[PDB]
Parts: structure tokens; C-alpha cells; sequence
């Protein structure tokens, strides 16, 4: 039994799957994010997410929350830069009232003052445990330094905004980027005519396009922060290839050569060429791989190190020349079939859980016009060349490059010094 | 009890001595969690089984000025599920349960983890049909009898690292297992 | 022209830093007031990597994804 | 998913060999007669493959994840890995080096220390008081 | 009656003059400051100049506050990255148990865990009432921006080291950079056989020269720092030329030729030509002016701004042409005359107090065999043709940048597309 | 009195009348105000002199909470100094005060203007 794609006239898409699983998920999908702020509204859509739960034109706070709680079901929501998520789990039966809730929270909220102004101080705690882990902040610095203006705006609120993001703020973003053009609504567990009936309710509600915003702008940036840690976080990168694009694909295969991540249990990584090669450039606990980011106008590749202090300098060098060898052309078929083996295989280990198969799927239906299956995918991953991998490593030798440090940089080299 | 005042906070833990993995009590146990789980940053309850043994009880990180009210609003928590359940209660735990059930079981990897621990434990696959026939069967009145039968006036075990000073007093603790109203 | 104050001229105040020790007989200019700034919120302490088995699979692969829910932890990919 | 369970744990360990079962899990994928060294560990990464094992009070496991078409081989060396391992001198040291540096520094978090505490002061006197990783003595 | 120069075995300078004042001056000048620490050390310097009164092995800290408050004196310390000086003020006979005092202070500190532990939390006050003026906080940029290694520490210490100065570090800094071939003793007020009478007791103190430190390393970096604020301040540099030297002098002249600061209350700078440019971009309130910092191995000359938020691109635009325009030899004979006059007159107005004259007088003293009388300073500034302008503004103008800038960036430009 | 409880600090004044430019008395005035200038950010005292008039007072920054304590402290250092005074404390005041007029006129412009 397959999936069924399908637009309203209204320009909304919907999609379903009925899969005779106890457990239904409906997820409703926006092209939002914090990639359409500006430097007047920092912070806004994080508030946003958080806020989804105060009290709307059809059912109060108390309602919504109770209501959800008394049948064990949730309501979560997720962001990236580019696009928001909804998602709504429940038992067999249950649609129907949790569907008003999600129709009330993105069609119809209010923004009372005194709700939001006692909802501002939570900003501040959900970022702190949010950067508990480094790799967090440093990311974010990267898109800093990588992108003048659209893709450079932070996921987390700023500082100096906290207490001081507004209501009236709210409901502008709200009324000119939620809108059905911008919309698509998904359902696992559920069969086509029912998801028509839940559509049914979105037929009135605000109608085509929005503010589409504007392209992002490369920047050879760099950014330092200097700590007492004595373990230094490092990223690397340059622009490489958009979303969706034969390119992208070499490039993940690329990615995949150097090394994405380990597969045995306190394994040593012997496949990997940029853990081997650091290893013999240093003596104490390091980490090191490779990192793909790719966008709607834009895309960065690089690598990604954790060392000592004072060993810094030498972990970085030996892993960015292992690249330069394979720009070179020191790259063989073994390594490239193997590559591809790990490649396909992550690919269909990250859909077995429906969760994960419900953002690809909504992924796919903001983009595309039809859903693309998993057989498709693995074969234009089959399609790569050697020459493609070659000449992905030297657009990255050769492109201008962005970097981001984190740590005692006594010893922390300079970008201009690579 | 460890004590260590430099550290930012708190972290307690307290149990009683639940019945294994073989006896069917746990099904009502399981709600009676889901019921109960504001004062600190973070709260938990819990249910450790062994073959012959376990433990059951609750965890959580307090600010070392606001231990005694906390460990004051657990115990009460309890008295209260032993004395005075209610109906429409009991049911929301049972919706969170079979949520719960449902929830783990998604993709490859959990399930067969769960043959494997199922195999080792009971002799067999329980499918999750018998587990819903279980869960239907408990009402508030299962629940106070099942909680009075292994919470209500017993010894516990107590954990303490942190700033704990203001850790009650084990006569305290022990004191705050039973109501004199009842 | 040699001292900072001779040559760089308006910019001479930010140029260079001073502290009048104990109290003088004459009174300054520019007292300042001092509202500082407020305390974060206070956390956990952080455990160490001291081994590369600890350390495995901590570099960052992929950008990151932020979450929520009303019944469960905030969560960050 | 394939894997193979045991049931074997820390509650039957001895104060005089309480924690080899942790000793054994940090060298069970490391070599085996049939495959010496890192052969194993290559052969699994050219499948694709990921490889975990993990060790409690009461039992122990170790599984592989896989694609469908590699069941063969996967059983065989889930098979090889149970009954050959190569337990040699070289490595036995390594990894005694490596849980010795593992348990020196403050490398544990508040929340397993005080649930180790807790089970010490309940089955005090008793197999199930003791831990998985055992003292460093 | 004139100043006289001398040197002693060991090494130590002094200097003094017999000024018929009532209030008698001593200064004791070194060659510190934060240039010579490294990213494992920072911050010290500012506890250093704040410690100038914990107690040490000749006398108590009661001892101290209370004896120089008992005569009506001063002590104040004086920092810049490159120098210190610790300054006396009494009246006439008070020298000799101040003197003590002095010797005290700088040759034999003791720094007491407990005292140093006290003293902690008052570095976060110092550095918030300095961070009040925005100036400071942009200068402190650039320099982190213009170099490095050396000249980027900071004057004020990091946050992350606050409350983590040890009295170790303290003992180390003190011994390893306080001795006397890095010194002079000034006096004004003072017989040159008294002045030695003090001298003689630093005779047994630290002998040679110390820890020498690392040459500054120029950067071509940048940094943005985001608030809310309507106006946006801004910074643009390159590196021009090294203390005492011709060239210097050449870039002094096309400072104030430019537009080195106001003359008139409440005036519209006719005679300013950057001022006069920028008015003609902008018709709301703001600022610009001319840069000029000069060091041991470096110097760095720009310009500096303050602008509303929306109009900062056209002001800094603005503000830049005008210098081109010297660069291509648009000056004249009339403007370069003038130019000379404010700066002979501004420089002898800045030594009319005896307080400045000391720092004058020190200041050379560290660096040279000899006093340079004004007269020379002003055949020097009168020796600048206008050739060495043009050339002067034709190193900025081709050289690599580097800026700072602060406020509500949504408007500003990055130095790669200026 | 003009109440503003959202500014972040309280301000405060207290004068009595001072005698003018012309009365001797000054002198030894200026000595009182040396000799009395923790529990606030910032105070000061000061002397305003008119032709035939003045004010002699204090001024200061406080937390809400301590402005109570303050002025308790402050009047009764002015009660110490009327009631109770010492030749030490004197002596020290009329050092500082010399220290303060030749310090003052250092330079062109503030002799010029004096
Ligand atoms: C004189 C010499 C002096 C010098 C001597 C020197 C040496 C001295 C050394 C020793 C010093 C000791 C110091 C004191 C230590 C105190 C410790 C302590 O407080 O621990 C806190 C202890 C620790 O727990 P926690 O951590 O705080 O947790 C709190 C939780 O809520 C816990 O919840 P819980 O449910 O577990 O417990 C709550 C409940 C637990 O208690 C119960 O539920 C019942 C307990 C047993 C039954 C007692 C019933 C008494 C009823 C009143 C009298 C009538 C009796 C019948 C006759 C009717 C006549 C018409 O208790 C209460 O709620 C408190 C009140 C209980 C009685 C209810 C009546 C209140 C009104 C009293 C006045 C009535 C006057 C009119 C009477 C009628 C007309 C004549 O918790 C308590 O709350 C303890 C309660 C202690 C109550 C004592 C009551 C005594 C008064 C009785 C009545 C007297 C008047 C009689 C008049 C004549 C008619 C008969
Ligand atoms: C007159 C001459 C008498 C000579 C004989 C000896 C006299 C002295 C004997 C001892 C008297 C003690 C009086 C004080 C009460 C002591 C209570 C005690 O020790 O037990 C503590 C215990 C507290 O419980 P915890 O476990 O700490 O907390 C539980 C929380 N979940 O006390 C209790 O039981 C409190 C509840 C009330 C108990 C009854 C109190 C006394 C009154 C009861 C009878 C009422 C009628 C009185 C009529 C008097 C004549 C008009």
C-alpha cells in the first residue's frame, strides 16, 4: 500500500499512508524558519516554537494542554532554517479533536500580552541546556562566518533580545508566512478520505504566497572565541552544491570517503582516512570527520576536529592535507565502492522508524512535485563517478574558505595560514 | 550520604523493594508511575526489576535550599495514591501507558532487543494484545490496594550527593511513609 | 611626541587605562554608576573526554535541528 | 537486526573477579583467529554495517545492524565472535591501560553515582550490591 | 633651569628638574603592560594595576592607605599595552616615606591568597564602568581584529578569567618583567641630589633585562557585534608606521588634514574635510574623525564613525572617498600649512600640566638616550612636505584593512566591499 | 519628591545655607567637608556659593532597599562633627584641602578663569 500525493486548490499539498499501525502521526509542514528574519526581529521564531501552547480564538491554554494530556497523546515541534514542523501523535480514533488543536494553534493563535511576557524567561533556560554541548554553538558560529546575510541568522535567540521579543511581532510573522501555499499536511495511519476530512477545515484559511525573502550572500568569514577549556572544537568549510542536486550527491560520497563517523563500538576506524591520518600527527584523545550542510540556494562542506590545545595546529593541518591528496587524484575504486556500501546502507537505517519516515516525506513535499522512493535514491547514489569525487575535493581546495574555533587558541592556526 | 558542598546542586534518590520481572502487580505498579510523574529543575520516578527483586521510587536534582519541601510533596504524593485514588485519574495513566507500550517499539533494532530481553526473562513473547488486556483490567481500587501493598509504611533505601545538608533526617523519612489521619 | 596622551589626542582616553588608588583630595569626573549585568542561569557541572573511546563520534557531521514538546525535553539534534 | 543475548551479568561476579564482563565487552570485537586484528572491524565497515554490544547487572549483549541481503555472513560473524575471540597478552594490557585511564579522572555522571549508591545501600552483603565496572584495585 | 639625564650601573634612568613648584611629582615608569602576556595568563595586568595596595614585607596595607591619606597625597598606577607607571604627588617635604612606599609597591609586593581572593569581584566593576563610553569597547576590537598575537590582548580582562587570577601568576609577571634596566625614575620638583638620595635605594633590586616577548603579527580580520541600538559605531584601519619615525609624522599631518577633532563650541568644522564630506551623505546627527595609533613595531591609521543604523553604508562610504581623493593628489599648499598649525599648537597645549609633562618626559625616557626639547618636535613637524601626505595616503588607501563596528548592522557594509 | 520606580537607582540631595563668597567662615567649612568626604555606589559633598547665599550638603546614589541606612549615617556624621571633634582628623582635612587648591591650578585656562 503506497502513498498518495495530492493539491488543493487552495495550493495546499496532502499526502497520506494507511499503515494498519496502532499508533497515527499527522504532521503539518511550513516553509519557515529563522532564515526569514531580519536583524529588526532576531529571535522570533524561537519564541514561536516555544509559544505553541498559549491560548488561541478556539480553545484556551488550560484546554489545549489537558486535553492532549487526558488521552497520552503529543504535540511537538521542531525547526531548521528553512522550514517549521507540527506534529501530532495519537491512538487509534483520536484525530479529530487533537486536529482542532492543530488547526487552532497555526491558524488562529493570540498573542496576549501577559501570556508571552511570562513566556519570555524560558528563552533564556532552553538555550542554555541547548548549549551545554559545544558542537551547538560552534555550528552556529560557522553560519555566521559563512553567510552575510539569510542562512547566518541563529537558531537560538540573541542575548540582547530576551524580554524584548513582542506580540505584535508574533502575529506579523504568523499573518505573512503561514500561509496554504507555503503548507503541506502528511498522515501515517491514516486513510486518504480521512485526511480529506482533516483538510477540510484549512479551506478558508489564508490564501497564496508570502514574503519570499532573499538569496544568501557568501562570506569568507572567520570567528574566534577564546576559553580556558583545555580540549579546542574546530570547523572548516567552503560552498559546495544546493539541496537536491547530482553535485550534492558526489559530495556525499566524498564525505563518506574521508569519514563520517564510526561504526564499532570503541573501534579504531581503520576504513577512515581522516582519523588515520591524525592519528600519527598526535598522541592524545582526538576526534575528527567530515561535514555536509546543504540548502535551498546553498550548501557547505568541510571538516570537523576536536583536539588538545597545543596540538591544534598539527590535527588540523594533517586532516585538511589528506583532502588535498585526493583532489589530487590519489582515490581508488575499493574505497569508492565501499563508500557507497555505507552511504546506501545509513540511507535506509535512518527511515525505520516512522518518525524520521514522516520529516522525509514532508521534507520531499515542500520541494517536489511527486515523492521520490528509497529504490531512486539508491541508484542515483550507484551513479557517481570517481571523476565527480575528484573533482568535488578540488572545488573544496580550491574555493575560499570560512572557519570557525572554540577554545585556548594559543595554538589555533589562522585561516590565512592553511 | 556523600557530601559535597561545592557542587551546584542536589541529586536524591529514593526507593522500596518491588516484586521482579514474573509477578503481574507490575501492570499496576506502571500506572501508579504515570500518575505522579513546581519546586526544582528535575523529577523522575522509576522501576528497576530483577529476577527475585527491585526497586521502585523516584529521583530528582533540588537547589540545597529546597530539598525538605521536595522529598515533603513526594511522599505526600504517595500517601495520597495509597489512600485516595480516583477513577479519572487511573484512566489518563492508563492512556499514557499504552502510549508509552506503543511508543518503544518503532523500528528494527528496539524490537528485537525486546525478543531477546523477553526471552531471557519470562520464557516468552507477551504480545502487545495481552499487555492491553492487563492494562484494562486496573482500576482506582487496584491501584490503592497494589500501592498500599508495597509503599505504605515500609523502609526505604536513600541516595544523597550534593549540598545535603537539608536532607531530612532518616526518622524524618522514615515517619513520612504512613499518615496518622488514617 | 612619544606618550600615547601627546600624540593620539581625543582618542588618548580610550588608549590607555587608570586606577587612582586610595582616595585623592579632588573629585573626579565621569563617576559611573554601576548597574551590572545579571546572573545566568546556573547548570550541572561538565565531565571530561580524557580517552579517544570517549571522545568517538562527537564531531559534528550534519547541521543541527531544534525541538520541543509539551510533554517531553526540549532536544537539540 | 541480528544479535545473540546472554544471560550473564555483574550479579554473578565474585569480589574476586567482579568486573570481567566490562573487560570482556572492551575487547570482544578486537580480533579473532579466523580474523587477526582489525580485519574484523574492516570487514564490517565495508558492509555498511554498524556493530554494539552492551553489558548490565543481568545480562549481556551483543548485536549487528545490517541490510537484508548480508544475513549470511552477518550470522557468521556473529557466530565467530562469541566462540574465537583472540584474547592476546598485547591487548589484554591495552585495554587494562585504557579502563585504568577511563576510571582515574571524574568521568561519570551525579545521576549514575547516586543509582551505584543506591543499589550499595539496599543489597548491601549481597551479589547485586556490587557494580558492573567493578573497583580499580 | 633644565633637566638632566642619567643612567646607573644598574641600568635604572633617572631624570628630574627644579621647578619652584609647591607640589613635588614622581613618577617610576616600566616597560610592561598587556603585550607581554599569552592566552594562558591574560588578565593579570589589570589585577596588577588594581593590587597597587594589598600589603607587602616593608608595609601594611593599613599602614599604607592610611599614611598617604594622613599627608593629603596621591598614588595612581597608569596603564597602556606597552608601558606602566605608578605615579606620587605630595607637598614639599613629603618625599621620603612616600618613597618608601613606592619601593615598596614595585619591588617587594606580597600577594596573600586571602587579599587576592578579596579583591577578585572589583575587575567585572572596573571594566563595566570603562565599557559605559562605547569608544572603548570598539578600540578594543580592532585591536583583536589588526594583530594576531601581541598588541591584540586586551587592556581589561576577560570575563571567563575573572575570579581565576592566581597569586602565582602575579609573583611570575612581577619577577620576570619588573626589573631595572626596564626603568626610570622622573622628578619635577625636585634637586637632582635628592632625586638620587631615593634612587639609591633600588640599588639591590632586580638586575638585567627580562622575558623580551614576541613581535606583533598583523591581521586582516573582522568583527561584528550586533545590539538593538539605533546608532552604529564603526572603525576602519591599516597598519602605517612604527613610534619616532618620519613617516609617523607624515601620517600625524594627514590626520589633521582630515579631521582630527572639534575647535569651536558648538561649531560645523568648515576647516574639516571628512566632516564636510560625510554632511552631504547623512541629514541626521553624526560623527567622524581620523585615527592615528603608534607602537614599538607597529601603527595602525583609519578613520571612525558614528552614524545612524540606516544611513552607516552611506557615512562610511562617504568618509572613505574623501581619503582617495588625497591619495590622488587633490591637496594643496593652503590645507597642509594649516594642518601643521593645529598640530604644533595641539601638541604644546598637551604639556602645559605638569601631570601630562611627566608622562612625557617618562615616556621618552624608556625609549631614548636623551630629551627631546619642543623646539625639535616642531622643526620635525615643519620638515613634512606634501609629497610624504600623498604617499602616506596612498599606503592607506592600498594597504589591507581591517574594521570593527557595533550597533544594528542590518545596513553596514563588510570590508570586502568597500 | 518625584517617585520613578522603574529607574534602575535612587538620587538624592540635602542642603542647609551656606554663607556666600565673602564670609571667612568658608575656610574652615571646607575642612568639615574633607574630613567626612561601605554601603552605596557613589556620595559626595559640596559647597555652592552665591553673592549673599549658599548650599552646603550632600549628595548621593543608593539601592532602593538602603537609603534609610544612608541618610542615618550621613546626619550623624554632621552631629559627630558639631559635637565631637578631634584635632587628628582636622589636621588631615587641612592637608587635603592644600593638596586640592595647588592642585587645581595647574596649567593656562583654570588660572586664567581664576
Ligand atoms: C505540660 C508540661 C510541659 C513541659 C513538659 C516538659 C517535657 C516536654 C518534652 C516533649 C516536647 C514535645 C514538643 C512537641 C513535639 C511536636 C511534634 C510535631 O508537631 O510533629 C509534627 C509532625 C511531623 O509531620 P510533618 O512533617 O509536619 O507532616 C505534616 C503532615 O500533614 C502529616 O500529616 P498526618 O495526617 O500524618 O498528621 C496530621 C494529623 C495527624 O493527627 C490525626 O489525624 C489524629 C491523631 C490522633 C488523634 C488525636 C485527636 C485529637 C482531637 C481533639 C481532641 C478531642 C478528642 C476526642 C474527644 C472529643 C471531646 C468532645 O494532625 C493534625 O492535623 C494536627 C491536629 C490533630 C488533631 C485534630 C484536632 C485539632 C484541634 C485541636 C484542639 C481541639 C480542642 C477542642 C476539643 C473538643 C472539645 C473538648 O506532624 C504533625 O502534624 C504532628 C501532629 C501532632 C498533633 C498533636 C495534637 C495534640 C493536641 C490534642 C488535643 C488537645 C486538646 C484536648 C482538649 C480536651 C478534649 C479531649
Ligand atoms: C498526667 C500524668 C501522666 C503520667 C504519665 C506520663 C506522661 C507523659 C507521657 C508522654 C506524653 C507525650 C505527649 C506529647 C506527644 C508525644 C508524641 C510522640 O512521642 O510521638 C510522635 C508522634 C508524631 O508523629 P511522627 O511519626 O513524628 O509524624 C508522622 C507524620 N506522618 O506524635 C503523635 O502521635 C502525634 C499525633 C497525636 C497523638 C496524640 C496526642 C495526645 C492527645 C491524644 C488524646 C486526646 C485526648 C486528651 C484528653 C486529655 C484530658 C482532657
Amino acid at each position: 500500500q503506497d502513498l498518495e500525493f495530492t493539491k488543493l486548490p487552495n495550493g495546499l499539498v496532502i499526502a497520506s499512508l494507511e499503515n494498519y499501525a496502532p499508533l497515527s502521526r499527522i504532521g503539518l509542514f511550513i516553509k519557515a524558519g529563522s532564515r526569514y528574519e531580519d536583524s529588526n526581529n532576531l529571535g522570533t521564531t524561537h519564541l514561536l516554537r516555544l509559544a505553541s501552547s498559549l491560548t488561541t480564538k478556539g480553545a484556551s491554554s488550560f484546554k489545549i494542554t489537558r486535553g492532549i494530556e487526558a488521552v497520552g497523546s503529543k504535540l511537538s515541534v521542531t525547526a531548521t532554517r528553512e522550514t517549521m514542523a507540527y506534529t501530532v501523535e495519537c491512538l487509534r480514533g483520536d484525530v479529530d479533536i487533537l486536529m482542532e488543536f492543530l488547526l487552532n494553534v497555526t491558524t488562529a493563535p493570540e498573542f496576549r500580552r501577559w501570556e508571552v511576557a511570562d513566556l519570555q524567561p524560558q528563552l533564556k533556560i532552553d538555550k542554555a541546556v541547548a548549549f551545554q554541548n559545544p558542537q551547538t554553538h560552534v555550528i552556529e558560529n560557522l553560519h555566521a562566518a559563512a553567510y552575510r546575510n539569510a542562512l547566518a541568522n541563529p537558531l537560538y535567540c540573541p542575548d540582547y533580545r530576551i524580554g524584548k521579543v513582542t506580540s505584535e511581532e508574533l502575529h506579523y510573522f504568523v499573518q505573512n508566512h503561514f500561509t496554504s501555499a507555503r503548507m503541506a499536511l502528511i498522515g501515517l495511519g491514516v486513510s486518504h478520505p480521512v485526511l480529506k476530512q482533516v483538510a477540510e477545515q484549512f479551506l478558508n484559511m489564508r490564501g497564496g504566497f508570502g514574503l519570499s525573502g532573499v538569496k544568501a550572500k557568501y562570506r569568507g568569514g572567520e570567528i574566534r572565541e577564546q576559553n580556558g577549556d583545555s580540549l579546542v572544537h574546530a570547523a572548516l568549510v567552503a560552498e559546495s552544491a544546493v539541496a537536491g542536486s547530482a553535485e550534492a550527491n558526489a559530495f556525499s560520497v566524498l564525505q563518506h570517503v574521508l569519514g563520517a563517523g564510526p561504526h564499532i563500538k570503541r573501534g579504531s576506524n581503520t576504513t577512515s582516512h581522516l582519523y588515520q591520518a591524525v592519528a600519527k600527527a598526535t598522541q592524545q584523545p582526538f576526534d575528527v570527520s567530515a561535514f555536509n550542510a546543504n540548502y535551498s540556494d546553498s550548501g557547505l562542506f568541510g571538516i570537523y576536529t576536536i583536539s588538545q590545545a597545543t596540538a591544534a595546529g598539527d590535527v588540523i593541518k594533517a586532516a585538511y592535507n589528506q583532502v588535498k591528496t585526493i583532489a589530487q587524484g590519489n582515490l581508488s575504486n575499493t574505497d569508492v565502492q565501499a563508500a557507497k556500501n555505507k552511504l546506501k546502507a545509513g540511507y535506509l537505517m535512518s527511515v525505520e522508524s516512522s518518525e524520521r519516515f514522516l520529516e522525509e516525506v514532508g521534507s520531499q513535499a515542500l520541494v517536489a512535485g511527486s515523492y521520490v522512493p528509497p529504490s531512486t535514491v539508491l541508484q542515483q547514489i550507484d551513479s557517481v563517478a570517481n571523476a565527480d569525487v575528484i573533482n568535488a575535493a578540488k572545488k573544496f581546495v580550491s574555493g575560499q574558505k570560512s572557519m570557525v574555533a572554540s577554545g585556548n587558541l594559543g595554538h589555533t592556526p589562522f585561516v590565512d595560514e592553511l | 550520604r556523600h557530601r559535597d558542598d561545592a557542587l551546584p546542586f542536589a541529586h536524591v534518590a529514593i526507593a522500596v523493594e518491588g516484586p521482579g520481572w514474573a509477578s503481574p502487580d507490575n501492570v499496576a505498579l506502571q500506572v501508579a508511575n504515570a500518575i505522579i510523574g513546581k519546586l526544582c529543575q528535575s523529577f523522575q520516578t522509576f522501576s528497576i526489576c530483577y529476577a527475585d527483586t527491585g526497586l521502585l521510587g523516584a529521583h530528582f536534582v533540588c537547589d540545597r535550599m529546597k530539598i525538605d519541601d521536595m522529598m515533603f510533596v513526594l511522599q505526600g504524593q504517595w500517601m495520597r495514591l495509597c489512600t485516595s485514588a480516583t477513577e479519572s485519574e487511573v484512566a489518563r495513566g492508563k492512556n499514557i501507558l499504552r502510549n508509552a507500550l506503543v511508543s518503544h517499539l518503532d523500528g528494527t533494532t528496539p524490537v528485537c532487543e525486546d525478543i531477546g530481553r523477553s526471552l531471557l526473562t519470562y520464557g516468552r513473547r507477551i504480545p502487545l494484545a495481552e499487555w492491553e488486556s492487563r492494562i484494562a483490567e486496573v482500576d482506582a481500587s487496584v491501584v490503592r490496594e497494589i500501592c498500599s501493598k508495597y509503599i505504605y509504611d515500609q523502609c526505604p533505601a536513600v541516595a544523597g550527593y550534593g549540598p545535603i545538608e537539608q536532607l531530612p533526617d532518616y526518622n524524618r523519612i522514615r515517619s513520612g511513609m504512613f499518615w496518622l489521619r488514617f | 611626541m612619544l606618550s600615547v596622551a601627546a600624540r593620539s589626542g581625543p582618542f588618548a582616553p580610550v588608549l590607555s587605562a587608570t586606577s587612582r588608588g586610595v582616595a585623592g583630595a579632588l573629585r573626579p569626573l565621569v563617576q559611573a554608576t554601576v548597574p551590572a549585568t545579571p546572573e545566568p542561569p546556573v547548570l550541572d557541572l561538565k565531565r571530561p573526554f580524557l580517552s579517544r573511546e570517549s571522545l568517538s563520534g562527537q564531531a559534528v557531521r550534519r547541521p543541527l535541528v531544534a525541538s520541543v514538546g509539551l510533554n517531553v525535553p526540549a532536544s537539540v539534534c | 537486526t541480528v544479535g545473540v543475548w546472554i544471560d550473564v551479568g555483574s550479579r554473578f561476579e565474585t569480589e574476586k573477579n567482579n568486573g570481567a564482563g566490562y573487560f570482556l565487552e572492551h575487547l570482544a570485537f578486537k580480533g579473532t583467529k579466523n580474523r587477526p586484528g582489525s580485519a574484523l572491524e574492516k570487514e564490517v565497515e565495508s558492509m555498511g554495517a554498524h556493530l554494539n554490544a552492551y553489558s548490565t547487572r543481568e545480562h549481556t549483549a551483543y548485536y549487528i545492524k545490517a541490510l537484508s541481503k548480508d544475513l549470511p555472513k552477518v550470522v557468521e560473524l556473529l557466530g565467530d565472535i562469541v566462540q574465537n575471540c583472540s584474547l592476546e597478552d598485547s591487548q589484554i594490557e591495552k585495554e587494562r591501560d585504557v579502563i585504568l585511564r577511563e576510571m582515574q579522572e571524574n568521568d561519570a555522571s551525579m545521576r549514575d553515582v547516586v543509582f551505584d549508591y543506591l543499589h550499595a545501600t539496599a543489597f548491601q552483603g549481597t551479589p547485586l550490591a556490587q557494580t558492573v565496572e567493578g573497583p580499580s584495585e
